[PDB]
């Protein structure tokens, strides 16, 4: 079968905790030396993945001491030891030996207190009117927890069509989250109404944090 | 200085194939197992197989044999992965890793990854929008500045501000795709102290399409 299975998929934890991570194979894995070839990598967003354990219990130079590995025959652990807010990503398990299999992977996430979003909104540019389209922007940065709802107002009128949302991947010095939310309307639609508004709402309150302007600046 | 140095970006059409590269430099070449690897997101990292440069000795997942070709040439240093028959299962960042012995046993030295694209979409540049705040009392102590970038294709884009100078407060969001067309975007906060009595500009490259644009951030009205 040799399949390598994590457990489990997604590891909140909050700063200072012990972490710890499970990977088994459906087979026993020692090598015929004695030997069992089983690494931890870890990948964060933006970067390539990078060796933190080599058979099953060595540190790779540069890895801090609070990462130690262990296990034996289809039992293997990686054990965070008082985590901290740059460790968060996704940790693979990774069998080197005969056909080389990874492991489905642990996303590491930092719980912390709720954080409110500083919100920030745009108007569209001279330049994007110029071709004949109009995207109203809204920034809602550093909050927590992650999960937020934007709400866009045309005129005091609710508008939920033609928004693109986007989320940052947790920071790793604050754990908190960012989002962006893009209304995008014909230069035409815009210029028929004068007040644009961007409201999140987050647990941080009962009241929504709104945040707008007027065409008329 | 161990390095593994990857191709750049591909975007190919459903079907076809693709060849990047793996260029090694700072050790003996042909005394490692070289090995690639695939991220496509949503599936995690997937082992596609190795090749022995010294004499090109391959070893491939049951998954992808007929569907990757490993080579390599030893007086280039070079090692390289072909994919056939693309479909858009293979989009992903493709990864190239060195496999240590000695002072370490597995995978310890990575390339930066090629990505790439499969799709009959036509390759767009990036329209990028400079954000202003729209009134000046929607400014206070600090300021939060910002460049859209739309219509793009294939992805990716990268963006820094003031040539790099400027990294402190800023938010670079992961791309959306919309009907063909790329859409992210990326904040920054800075004094109002700094702007706009200091010049800001957001730099945005698409090497996808050879192509750079570089925004100043100027107040409206």
């Amino acid at each position: 079968d040799v399949l390598m299975t994590q457990t489990p998929l997604s590891l909140p934890v909050s700063l200072g905790d012990q972490a710890s991570i499970s990977c088994r194979s459906s087979q026993n894995i020692v090598h015929s030396n004695g030997y069992t070839y089983l690494e931890w990598y870890l990948q964060k967003p933006g970067q390539s993945p990078k060796l933190l354990i080599y058979t099953v219990s060595n540190r790779f130079s540069g890895v801090p001491d609070r990462f130690s590995g262990s296990g034996s025959g289809t039992d293997f652990t990686l054990k965070i030891s008082r985590v901290e807010a740059e460790d968060l990503g996704v940790y693979y398990c990774f069998r080197g030996s005969h056909v080389p299999t990874f492991g489905g992977g642990t996303k590491l996430e930092i719980k912390r207190a709720d954080a409110a979003p500083t919100v920030s909104i745009f108007p569209p540019s001279s330049e994007q009117l110029t071709s004949g389209g109009a995207s109203v922007v809204c920034f809602l940065n550093n909050f927590y927890p992650k999960d937020i709802n934007v709400k866009w107002k045309i005129d005091g009128s609710e508008r939920q069509n033609g928004v693109l949302n986007s989320w940052t991947d947790q920071d790793s010095k604050d754990s908190t989250y960012s989002m962006s939310s893009t209304l995008t309307l014909t230069k035409d639609e815009y210029e028929r109404h004068n007040s644009y508004t961007c409201e999140a709402t987050h647990k941080t309150s009962t009241s929504p944090i709104v945040k707008s302007f007027n065409r008329n600046e | 200085e161990v390095q593994l140095q990857q191709s750049g970006t591909v975007l190919a059409r459903p079907g076809a194939s693709v060849k990047m590269s793996c260029k090694a430099s700072g050790y003996t070449f042909t005394n490692y197992w070289m090995h690639w690897i695939k991220q496509r997101p949503g599936q995690g990292l997937e082992w596609i197989g190795t090749i022995y440069p010294g004499n090109s000795d391959t070893t491939y997942s049951q998954k992808f044999k007929g569907k990757a070709k490993l080579t390599a040439v030893t007086s280039t240093s070079t090692a390289y992965m072909e994919l056939s028959s693309l479909t858009n299962e293979d989009s992903a960042v493709y990864y190239c890793s060195r496999r240590n012995y000695g002072s370490s046993y597995a995978m310890d030295y990575w390339g930066q990854g090629t990505s790439v694209t499969v799709s009959s979409a036509k390759t767009t540049p990036p329209s990028v929008y400079p954000l202003a705040p729209g009134s000046a009392a929607q400014t206070n102590s600090m300021v939060t500045l910002g460049c859209l970038v739309k219509g793009y294709f294939p992805e990716p884009v990268t963006v820094t501000w003031n040539s790099g100078s400027l990294s402190s407060g800023v938010h670079t969001f992961p791309a959306v795709l919309q009907s063909d067309l790329y859409t992210l975007s990326s904040s920054v906060t800075v004094p109002s102290s700094t702007w706009p009595s200091e010049t800001v500009t957001c730099n945005v490259a698409h090497p996808a399409s050879s192509t750079k644009v570089d925004k100043k951030i100027v107040p409206r009205d």
